[PDB]
């Protein structure tokens, strides 16, 4: 189906308490309500899909091509631009509000670059598990052991390529899907998400529909605290 | 001993060709076409420049397969992982983009050579009938 997606800057992690008394754990993400650079339509251009620019920035503060254009195409200079695939029912060049795109209860997926780990061990980065460290257990604490790949022209004699061991883990694009929507406040466009989501406070993340679960909203309400005087 | 048996001096001229894909088998077509875009049927083959020649290929979709082999004939492709096989049959090819099952038809038949490389990069198969190619006036034959 037609992928609708919104990009906001995250801000901090904190909960809040749902009826019936869940303590949920909340993602504030304040949510830019973006312009779109162009609609790339399936007949012109054989694809749906719409690139967004947000992040908007002084004309002076960006560079001179990308500026240029968006002065040109009566557009706002903006810090980056991203494409969304499948995306064609709305127009070009609009001020939209994502209120009327996703729901109170629906479920989305998340698109966000995780806090990075840069150069890690296989350990974390592949869960490896290790026993008993008395009786002797030679030099390394943190290691995996066999790394049997053929010996001898029998068998293999060589390494796997797409293998799993140590490397870059963190500063990643990942996407966490099927997560409940929480708290809205159109005063500021800004959203509060349940469960726990990848992305540092103050980086760039895309929430989008989720493909899973389309059109599956759920009835859910804020519990306000019952202590009024 | 000898006249001094010659060769060009890197003065090759090749043209360009539409040639149709609906009524032919692959294995007899696909020789033929090795053999000219490799210089085969040349009279003055050197093979130490080039001798070739371009090859378009205009709906690809419409050939012709042979008897059982469209749904036993399988081709495996595999990527350098486990279970990287991938097993397909001619008629799954019919199913999908066929024209790189011809391209690796007449690729199979390509010598191991340093020039084979540049022998089949003049080779263009298309599904379709329309592309920026054939505003280059092509040396139209077919059927080879």
């Amino acid at each position: 189906m037609e992928i609708r997606g919104i990009f906001g800057v995250k801000v901090g992690m904190s909960q809040v308490f749902t009826t019936n008394n869940e303590r949920l754990p909340i993602t504030v993400i304040y949510c830019e309500p973006n312009q779109v650079a162009g609609v790339k339509t399936e007949a012109k251009d054989k694809y749906s899909a719409t690139l967004l620019s947000f992040d908007t920035v002084e004309n002076k503060k960006l560079n001179k091509p990308q500026q240029g254009f968006f002065e040109k195409n009566n557009l706002k200079p903006t810090k980056h631009l991203q494409e969304i695939r499948n995306m064609t029912g709305f127009e070009m060049g609009q001020q939209i509000t994502p209120q009327n795109l996703f729901q109170v209860g629906e479920y989305v997926d998340v698109s966000a670059i995780s806090k990075g780990r840069g150069f890690t061990g296989a350990i974390k980065r592949w869960n490896f598990k290790i026993g008993p460290l008395g009786h002797g257990a030679g030099y390394p604490h943190r290691f995996q052991g066999s790394v049997q790949a053929g010996r001898g022209g029998a068998s293999a004699q060589r390494v796997f390529k797409g293998k799993k061991m140590s490397g870059h883990y963190g500063h990643e694009k990942v996407t966490v899907q099927n997560l409940r929507i929480v708290g809205f406040d159109e005063a500021n466009m800004l959203v509060l998400v349940s469960g726990a989501i990848a992305g540092p406070e103050g980086g760039v993340v895309l929430i989008r529909t989720a493909k899973k679960k389309p059109g599956v909203v759920k009835p859910i309400e804020l519990a306000v605290q019952t202590e009024k005087a | 001993k000898t006249s001094m048996l010659t060769k060009e001096q890197a003065n090759k001229r090749r043209q360009w060709y539409i040639v149709d894909a609906a009524g032919l088998v692959l294995g007899k077509l696909a020789v033929k076409a090795a053999d000219l875009i490799r210089g085969k049927n040349k009279v003055d083959f050197t093979p130490n420049q080039d001798c070739g020649d371009y090859l378009i290929i205009i709906n690809s979709d419409q050939v012709v397969l042979t008897g059982n082999k469209k749904e036993n004939e399988f081709w495996y492709h595999h990527s350098q992982y486990i279970g990287g096989i991938k097993k397909v049959s001619g008629r799954d090819m019919l199913k999908k983009q066929s024209d790189k099952l011809v391209y690796n038809a007449v690729k199979g038949m390509l010598p191991d050579n340093r020039l084979s490389r540049r022998w089949i990069t003049k080779v263009h198969v298309f599904k379709g009938d329309k592309h920026n190619m054939e505003a280059q006036k092509p040396t139209t034959l077919n059927w080879s």
